């Protein structure tokens, strides 16, 4: 019926404590989504270029050229943490759990309402709207997985994080094939280095279509639609952060002589010589025993070339790495290569009453004290005399190549049999929650851009699309495009997230950090005079854990 | 259809300042590479200046070269003269150099190049004298 | 500066060729651009390069490249043709290079 | 109710795989359909006349005329393969399945919505649309087939192949009975031929109509219409090409010399004279056997008069071939009489994009070896004296009745006891799907037009009509036209067509040809930047089979 | 093995016999056979 | 911004200028946003010496 | 006639592969355009040596990784290989799917 | 080999998990990846020394 | 044999037959034989052969 509500509005967040110390919490979410019609009902292909960006000689980073089939439907995603907790709950998440699991995930649309908007010819224009009793709206459910995945907190482009502020989808759009070649240049390269779009080469070509794919329900004023529970498989995601390096894997030295009297001078000396110490090392020619050259069980950590770029088919692509800096959590800019950076709007957690379109920013230096320093590790020589000479050592001031600003860790890579990573820590609140497993017979072992991975499947993508409402002119032998009533739709989606997390216990004397308000960042949990409201990023490790 | 209008020309004495400016509608206009050709009474075109899309690099003629300046606001280009001389009059064009150029008739594949102006504007005249 | 004829003649109707030309190591790896040049009007690109017209502009003008020498071929001349032809490329100094240009008339 | 939805949109094939290696293969297919109110709600009766055309001596292949019932309502004729399948879908049946069953049909009307244009009389012209809630659209289903069977792609009428592309029904005629006469003439014929039009022979009457013979049933915004599901008879269509011909059937003869080394010169040599040769031949007067003369098992095709035209009581017609030509395969433009030709408009595969109205065209040059050269055979005199002379053959060159472009071939039938033949091969996307058997006591052996014929019934027609909404001032005494309110419908057309297919299996050593995508045929199964689509012709017996 | 399914509008690659390629599947007239290379993945899947 | 008219000419464009593009990169110091710099969930395929 | 081999290089239709004149290295500054100094072309030498670029000398190979396994050869390739007796075995073979 | 690896703690030496070639014909040539052990005289060394 | 199963899966079954033809062995003993090409790689260069 028309005058009968099909759903209620929920958006409280809850938790059901279990046995043996686990949470279940409930994450309920609800949003009022607002659809336009497609700006036309036909799939496009559409080839973007930008080589005039990258027609200067040394812009090869600023690589957009690509191919992407256009749809006139629209993606409702909800893959986002602020989508489901309020800075609050995942103030009690971070600083009572230690660690996460994803449970299950359903959604469904309610209280679907369709206008059109009657432009009056007027000689003072107006416009006057109308409830369209018979109009439809198509939601289409990817529950098998078959259309690619197009994840949107990649592009900042998922739900809203208020409650209370209308949301909008996002078009949705998804890479066609193509070849291109960009021979990298610098300035002062002579000439224009080669720059080609190929196209597409055919046996490469896919064409999805929502239409004969998926299949697709009518809703009018009416309808409802749920897609039902889906229940994830994903690893835990641990909740605490590793501080342990090599340096203090293990049983440390055995101090022969301790300070006698407190003071920032009076430090334990071990009272060994160097030479004479008992231990095991992996040098078998040196019988110098040191913290350093001591033999750690592993390696925790790996190097990886920083601001390398990989071509292939379709182009540069930057060289991904799963850990952050060291000494980056001094100051955020001083971040480098591997803490990743956010940008977002005003639907994402940008002061909604900030005028202009600088997306605001901010680089995530994650608590985990897993990554590296660059300009301190080196290379020398295996007869290890000490002290070492120019020609026996390679220090990160020496140049490769003849490059003065590029030395021999821009192209290390450690990474071995023994390498030990964390996963990647949860963003909040731009950050996204899981995403799906590649098809490769092997399969990568972790992603940088969600904490949980879809083992077998995830969530099927929901659709929605405002039908053609024709006007009585239509004709389908016109080669022009076809002819709409001017409609709208605003919709209320409901989505419910479960987690199960378990609570921290404490293990040590001394506490641990938490996440507080305070004076310094007060203001940035309430609205201003004006209704500004903003959601500021939150750290989600601030508990540590040992690694040995 | 493309539009390109320029403005500014108009009598100087030696040795003083003036700013040109093209205005652009019509097409996307940060997406071109621009550029000013200039073209001295009854003589052959002669390059100026030339700016890519982002503002990144600027490069110029010796004649001009540390004298002008160039630069665009996403709406319009903009030339800044200084230093001028007797010889700088002439008549300016800003042009859009084409950064792209297909190689095949439906144009399917294309290449980056340089050196082809694809359209141009009006032209303005500046004379500097007493 | 790019090497070209100082002007052409020939009568109504006749398929006639121009040339500009210069060093292979600037006009060879560079594109090259033909624009007319009528009184009382700037420069109009006829031909952008691999015998490709810019829209509106009559499908007569072709043009190739060789080496140090471009062409550029019209297909029967008619009395608007009496102009001057401007060739145009870029300069692996980094530099935008024309020619001397072409007087093409009609007798 | 209003609100309610009443069915859901369903564009997916199925493939279920069966024991013993049968398919079952389910075709959705769901389309948006735009009806206008008719021009007038009477039957007309319009005798269509082109008699300028044919007042012209010569070009009396150019009769159009006739004479039409034409009526009110509108015929969804979904009788197409494009309507149906995708091209990847029928690239997957044309190159893994060999043979092809009609199962079963059904199709529903649902989601019917009725608007009224509300033109306003303002200075500057407007108009609104509104949502007439009762009107009623009238749905008639020819369950008895008691109608004339008229299926829409011999027109090209039927629904679009887009699933994102509203459709147009056609308006429904049919031939009212006439009597005409055109008396052949050339260039150079004096004076007017014989061509009069007698009107109607009233033995011959037929006036049928929908509101007599077929239940109609009224549907407003929140019924729903299903036809039931329909069982189709037909015999199974074969999906591989015979390339046997009379030449290649048997024992080959015995060749006594076999090449010795590899080379384009190097032949086979029989060795044994020919008059000394061991056979059989039907000709009982030579003792020459060759592979001409030998005794084949029974005819592999026939000639027929080709560009015959046959007069009758309504005109002169085509006869029809049910076999094409040879050689044709070479090139299209070199094709001739009985290659099928399929002209279409942009909702049935020409480039949406296209400006003009001309149709795109194509001549399907069907894979199968069986037609015949008329070029080749020849007639020569019983005696079988050789080398013939001119007074003992008849070539095609030589003229009959003096014509000199006119050769024997052209009135020359060898249909035959031994005859046989192919059924005529699917066409996609412009081919029919299935056609009715005739009324007639001696039916055809086959339809040109066709592949699947229905032994005792096909599918009920089904027709569309905006109901009439009358105004105030309706008068039934005025002689004038009805008047009614400007109004028109869309409605959503959901239909189910059922087949089942055998899986092909090796039984060669090399591969067989298959439908493939390739850097020529690239860019015509994804959509251009401006949306444009087409749907090109496509082969469907690439696969060959062993005749004899 | 498992059977394809069509999952886009578009078809995909397949081999097949050609003009170009015929004879390389039938033996010469002095018996001579060959076995050319045959490529065993012409259909493409979505990786993400 | 989408093209109007078919032909090898005719690319989309995206409008807004990289710096002020929304998404998230693993470059911590780069306000640049490109189809080159976004964050991939992994990396298909390897270089080898 | 002859001794010599059939050879053929099979040209594997899977897209995961690298085009190593492709990728380049930079600076961690990130100033654009990238000076001489402040990036390392496939161009540049190593070790002085004009032949021999940096990409020679690289391996990208992380816990981020992912690869296909190897394709099947026909009519010549393997069909199946056995496993490695090493307590770490390698994640694919090179010569049999 | 002998590559040092600096982080939050500092310098550390990367680990290796296989030995070096040619090695066994004199354990005085051995290098990096042969473990060396030192131990005292409840560990193996000549309890009178 | 293609024998077409349940749930769209194909069991294939590839029956191969040969003629093998077997001449008898050079000699019955087992040889340790070392193959050696010094000649190719005693040329500077020549290391990859």
């Amino acid at each position: 019926g028309v005058g009968i509500s099909t759903g209620t509005f929920n958006n409280q967040t809850e938790f059901k404590f279990l046995e043996n110390g686990w949470v279940y919490i409930t994450a309920n979410s609800s949003r009022l989504v607002h659809l336009n019609m497609p700006e036309s009902e036909n799939y496009r292909r559409v080839v973007v270029n930008n080589l005039d960006k990258t027609a200067v000689n040394g812009n090869m980073a600023l690589d957009d050229t690509h191919a992407e089939i256009v749809t006139p439907w629209s993606l409702v995603d909800a893959n986002a943490w602020g989508v489901w907790f309020n800075p609050g709950d995942w103030q009690l998440i971070v600083n009572t759990m230690s660690e996460l699991h994803l449970v299950s995930f359903e959604q469904e649309i309610f209280n679907v309402v369709l206008k059109t908007v009657s432009e009056s010819a007027t000689q003072p224009p107006t416009k006057v709207y109308n409830n369209d009793l018979t109009a439809s709206l198509m939601v289409a459910l990817d529950s098998n997985n078959t259309m690619p995945f197009t994840p949107a907190a990649m592009r900042s482009e998922t739900l809203g994080f208020y409650p209370w502020k209308p949301t909008i989808p996002t078009p949705w759009r998804y890479y066609f094939q193509w070849d291109r070649t960009l021979i990298p240049s610098h300035t002062g390269t002579s000439g224009t280095p080669t720059n080609i779009y190929h196209g597409t080469d055919p046996d490469d070509v896919q064409f999805y279509t929502i239409e004969n794919s998926v299949p697709v329900h009518l809703l009018r004023t009416g309808d409802e639609f749920a897609t039902g529970t889906f229940f994830f498989d994903c690893k835990p995601c641990r909740l605490t952060h590793t501080w342990q390096t090599n340096r203090a894997l293990g049983l440390p030295p055995f101090l022969n002589s301790l300070p006698q009297s407190e003071g920032g001078t009076n430090f334990g000396y071990i009272g060994v010589q160097q030479d004479k110490r008992r231990g095991v090392t992996q040098m078998g020619n040196t019988n110098y025993i040191t913290e350093a050259t001591i033999m750690r069980p592993a390696e925790v950590g790996y190097s990886a070339p920083y601001y390398s770029f990989e071509a292939s088919t379709q182009g540069p692509f930057k060289t991904p790495i799963a850990a952050g800096r060291g000494g980056a959590q001094t100051d955020e800019n001083q971040a480098a290569d591997g803490d990743p950076r956010y940008a977002f709007g005003r639907q994402h957690g940008q002061k909604t009453t900030t005028t202009g379109e600088t997306p605001e920013r901010f680089t995530y230096i994650a608590h985990q004290d897993t990554g590296r320093y660059p300009e301190g590790d080196w290379i020398q020589n295996i007869n290890f005399n000490l002290p070492v000479t120019d020609d026996n050592v390679l220090l990160p001031t020496d140049p490769i190549g003849g490059k003065t600003g590029i030395n021999y860790t821009n192209i290390f890579n450690t990474y071995g049999p023994l390498t030990a990573l964390n996963n990647v820590p949860p963003v909040y609140p731009n950050g996204q929650i899981w995403d799906k497993e590649f098809d490769t017979d092997l399969k990568p072992r972790l992603h940088v851009n969600a904490p949980f991975v879809c083992q077998n499947n995830c969530p099927g993508q929901l659709f929605v699309k405002v039908a053609p409402n024709l006007t009585n002119q239509y004709d389908p032998d016109a080669s022009a495009n076809m002819s709409r009533i001017v409609t709208y739709s605003d919709f209320w989606w409901k989505g419910k997230l479960v987690f199960k997390a378990k609570l921290r216990a404490s293990h040590t004397w001394n506490p641990i950090q938490q996440m507080s308000i305070n004076v310094d960042n007060q203001f940035n949990y309430v609205p201003s005079n004006i209704g500004g409201m903003k959601i500021v990023y939150e750290k989600s490790q601030l508990a540590p854990r040992k690694l040995y | 259809e493309v539009q390109l209008v320029e403005s500014g020309g108009d009598l100087v004495k030696p040795g003083g300042s003036l700013r040109l400016s093209c205005e652009a509608s019509g097409f996307t206009f940060s997406n071109y590479h621009m550029a000013w050709v200039r073209q001295a009474p009854g003589k052959g075109l002669q390059w100026v200046a030339n700016i890519d899309s982002g503002g990144f690099t600027t490069n110029y003629v010796d004649a001009v070269r540390g004298r002008f300046t160039v630069s665009r606001d996403n709406g319009a280009l903009y030339l800044q003269m200084n230093g001028l001389r007797v010889e700088d009059t002439a008549v300016y064009y800003c042009a859009t150099m084409k950064t792209t150029y297909c190689i095949d008739e439906n144009c399917n594949s294309f290449q980056a190049g340089r050196g082809v102006f694809d359209n141009w504007g009006q032209g303005t005249l500046v004379t500097v004298s007493s | 500066v790019l090497t070209q004829k100082a002007s052409v003649s020939g009568s109504l109707g006749q398929t006639i060729t121009i040339s500009c030309t210069g060093t292979s190591s600037n006009i060879g790896h560079n594109n090259v651009g033909w624009y007319q040049q009528l009184p009382g009007r700037g420069p109009r690109t006829v031909v952008s390069g691999t015998n490709s017209r810019p829209s509106g502009v009559s499908d007569r003008f072709s043009a190739s490249k060789s080496g140090n020498t471009a062409t550029l071929t019209i297909s029967g001349l008619r009395a608007d043709d009496e102009a001057d032809y401007y060739c145009s490329t870029w300069d692996d100094s980094l530099n935008v290079v024309f020619g001397g240009g072409t007087h093409l008339t009609v007798l």
